[PDB]
RNA sequence: ACUGCUUGGGAGUGCAGUGUCAAGCUGGCAGGUAUGUGUCUGCCAAAGUUAAAUACAGAGUAGGAAGACCGAUAGCGAACAAGUA
């Protein structure tokens, strides 16, 4: 699904309270960092002689996933972000 | 203040002179029995901290101990039941190596009563702790107020009961307060005290 | 010591007791220098020479590898404060 | 009293109220709270909705003694003032004085219609309590 | 040595742990007390009537 | 064990001051003391 | 540091192994979220003994007091030449 590379979506910022063209960037999930509260648990829990200690999800059924779109008005840094429908090939242009 | 010199000379175990002296010993100690009595401590100043006194009825012993982790003595290395309880090589003995050396000695020689042990040397394969056993029935011991507690039957095998300083180390008793509450009279005593089902008589 | 005003909250929150400044006992003497304990330790350093770590740090400290020294010491001491004092005192033994 | 159990009533009725069919077993579902997220899901969600999850910041080693701030309302200060002492308390006159630490209270919430003045003496006060307490002609005096 | 009242000192050559005395030559060198190492603690021994003397 | 006690008294200057804004300044003074340094 | 057990202890509660390994001339350890830093507070480890209050949850010795208990298929296996045949 082709998506515009820019959109005048509405802006919650006080500086705005208005429609503004938003620089669209696709949301790609950030790196899974080591010292996340719950990675430290999983690591502590994987220390020792129980093998795997938590389930590892294996069987995906979804082929697609929701395409979060981070946005940001020219005016300021704040990144409004909004979901779309599932697509096998999001690609803004 | 000769102790102050001999104590800081041993605080430099990594110094090449002390590293050389220790080298020759560990060589020299490898070619000796696992227990070896000494007429004198290798570390007179350290033995004396731990209560050794050059008196009749104080004797010193250098007890060897193989280094490295315990291999759990399951047959063919197999382990049964849950996967957690598997693992042969990596689980470690929950007991100190000063403790094990104080216990080897005190069990070989029930004649005596170990007071403390201290680290003496440690090559790749072995650690040597020189124990300071007291002989309970030497008259010098029996009659000295500073030491004759050891004579009392309550300390027959202090080390086997983990009462010596080493055995208090792995027993967690080097910590008062919130770091050793689950541990504190004993891990066992802590357990009774928390796992008892108290029934107050009138509830 | 600063009087603590009777109010419950604030920069002196307490019951207005007349506080007694005090401290001397013996443990406060740990804060004091042991001039004699250094005289001894200085006598042992010029006896035993340097540690394999302590030499290995000065080799770096010859070169402008200052940061690779305390950053080598912290790995060898654990404390970063201890890593600094050692590199610190070494900086003099090299001076 | 064993006399009163319906164990004792249904002595003779073979299945003790557990049914001829659908027999009284053991653990027809799991021990305790088993299947709280499965076959007892309809149950916890109906009755114990918040039961599963995590909600907030942790407070490692909570110490409740420092947190101890029990409250008494203006509307309840007659519980502390002596009825005899409280007898005549004009706002412009002398007032009963009520230390609240003595009585075990810390903050003073300003609930109902206080009307008899008192010099309440407490560690904390509500915005509305010190106001009400003044408008009645009394006065909170801060203590600790 | 430390009080430097000593005006000569005689470290013995051999000692069970040389550590007992290993520092001593550096300590006389520091207090500028004359010192000498000598062949046997047994000879400092008999010299003092003891069966061994680590020092004199 | 000796301890304080109080009798009873006419309210004086107490009637004017709100002890809350007194209580709350002194609490806020400590509570935002670190955050008012950086500003 | 790594590993492993352990703990309510959670970027580590205690421990152990191995490597590494201090400080005491802004000391050291604790201050229940890591790090570097600055204050402050309590402490002073790595040696030792130590009664009482406590356990006796399948012990003994010598006694004693009991019971809303059992009452010979019960109460201990054992009311008896019972841990006997
Ligand atoms: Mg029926
Ligand atoms: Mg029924
Ligand atoms: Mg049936
Ligand atoms: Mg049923
Ligand atoms: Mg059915
Ligand atoms: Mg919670
Ligand atoms: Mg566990
Ligand atoms: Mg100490
Ligand atoms: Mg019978
Ligand atoms: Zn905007």
């Amino acid at each position: 699904v082709n998506y515009p590379k820019k959109k005048t979506m509405y802006c919650p910022d006080a500086r705005c309270k208005a429609h503004k063209s938003f620089k669209v960037v696709q949301y790609k999930a950030g790196k899974a960092r080591l010292y996340a509260r719950g990675k430290r648990r999983y690591d502590r829990k994987q220390s020792g002689y129980g093998g795997q200690t938590k389930p590892i999800f294996h069987k995906k059924a979804k082929t697609t996933k929701k395409i979060v779109l981070k946005l940001q008005c020219s005016n300021c840094k704040s990144i409004i972000q909004n979901v779309l429908k599932r697509t096998k090939h999001f690609e803004l242009n | 203040g000769a102790f102050m010199y001999l104590n800081e000379l041993w605080k430099k175990k990594s110094s090449d002179v002390m590293r050389f002296i220790q080298r020759v010993r560990a060589w020299e100690f490898r070619h000796q029995h696992t227990v070896v009595r000494l007429r004198r401590p290798t570390r007179p100043e350290k033995a004396r901290m731990l209560g050794y006194k050059t008196k009749q009825g104080f004797s010193v012993f250098r007890v060897r101990v193989r280094r490295g982790g315990r291999k759990r003595p399951v047959h063919k290395g197999i382990t049964y039941g849950k996967p957690k309880t598997s693992g042969v090589l990596g689980v470690k003995l929950n007991k100190n190596s000063r403790a094990i050396a104080e216990q080897r000695l005190g069990k070989k020689y029930g004649n005596l009563r170990v007071l403390n042990s201290y680290w003496v040397n440690a090559d790749s394969t072995f650690v040597w702790y020189e124990v300071v056993a007291v002989d309970p029935m030497c008259r010098t011991i029996r009659r000295d107020p500073r030491i004759n507690w050891i004579v009392n039957a309550v300390h027959k095998h202090r080390e086997q009961r983990g009462l010596t300083s080493a055995g208090r180390k792995h027993r967690g008793l080097r910590h008062k307060g919130h770091k050793a509450s689950k541990l504190r009279p004993s891990v066992r005593a802590a357990w009774r005290r928390n796992n008892r089902m108290v029934f107050l008589r009138k509830r | 010591p600063a009087p603590r005003t009777g109010i419950i909250a604030g920069f002196n929150k307490g019951h207005k007791t007349t506080r007694r400044a005090r401290a001397p006992s013996s443990n406060d003497r740990y804060a004091l220098p042991h001039k004699k304990l250094r005289a001894v330790k200085a006598i042992i350093t010029d006896l035993v020479g340097l540690s394999p770590m302590e030499r290995r740090v000065q080799e770096l400290l010859r070169v402008g590898k200052d940061k690779r020294a305390l950053k080598f010491c912290k790995k060898r001491l654990g404390n970063f404060k201890a890593a600094k004092k050692r590199r610190a005192k070494m900086e003099e033994a090299l001076r | 009293p064993t006399r009163f159990k319906k164990t004792r009533h249904q002595r003779g009725s073979t299945f003790c109220g557990y049914g001829r069919v659908g027999k009284h077993r053991k653990h027809p579902s799991g021990r305790g709270n088993a299947g709280g997220q499965h076959h007892h899901r309809i149950n916890f969600d109906k009755y114990h909705p918040g039961y599963f999850g995590k909600c907030g910041m942790n407070h490692y080693h909570l110490k409740k003694n420092p947190l101890w701030k029990p409250t008494i309302n203006l509307n309840n200060l007659a519980k502390l003032i002596a009825k005899d002492e409280a007898l005549k308390a004009k706002k412009g006159e002398t007032l009963p004085v009520v230390d609240l630490l003595a009585n075990g209270y810390s903050k003073l919430l300003g609930n109902g219609h206080l009307q008899t003045p008192c010099i309440v003496k407490a560690r904390w006060v509500s915005k509305l309590a010190d106001k009400k307490i003044r408008k009645a002609g009394g006065a909170v005096v801060l203590q600790a | 040595i430390e009080k430097k009242t000593a005006r000569l000192v005689m470290i013995a050559n051999n000692v069970d742990p040389i550590e007992l005395v290993l520092w001593m030559p550096t300590l006389c060198r520091a207090n500028k007390v004359p010192y000498a190492i000598v062949k046997d603690k047994a000879r400092l021994g008999d010299a003092v009537g003891r069966k061994t003397a680590t020092c004199v | 064990t000796p301890a304080p006690e109080a009798p009873r008294k006419v309210t004086e200057e107490e009637r004017t001051k709100n002890v809350y804004k007194f209580l709350k300044k002194n609490h806020s003074a400590v509570r935002f003391f670190g955050i008012r340094r950086a500003r």
